């Protein structure tokens, strides 16, 4: 009821990285979250003023 | 079980015996809810993680 039902802002909570959306699956005796995260891979450096 | 004998010791023994594994019943107990006190401090640590 925080990942599947609304989008959270909680990290570690929601699985791993900056939550997007989840999907809930049935399991025996268990649940099991698919998660989505956006977790950017390619990076410089930058200068600013 | 040497000086008492079985006749008479089987309602010493009838809870010698069953009770003795009741004390870490005790321990068991004291130890979950600290550890769970702390499984969702993991949680709690995963608040701020």
């Amino acid at each position: 009821s925080e990942c599947v039902l609304g989008q959270s802002k909680r990290v570690d909570f929601c699985g791993k990285g900056y939550h997007l959306m989840s999907f809930p699956q049935s399991a025996p005796h268990g649940v099991v979250f698919l998660h989505v995260t956006y977790v950017p891979a390619q990076e410089k450096n930058f200068t600013t003023a | 079980l040497s000086r008492l004998d079985p006749p008479e010791a089987e309602v010493q023994i009838d809870r010698l015996i069953t009770g003795r594994l009741q004390s870490l019943q005790t321990y068991v107990t004291q130890q979950l809810i600290r550890a769970a006190e702390i499984r969702a401090s993991a949680n709690l640590a995963a608040t701020k993680m």
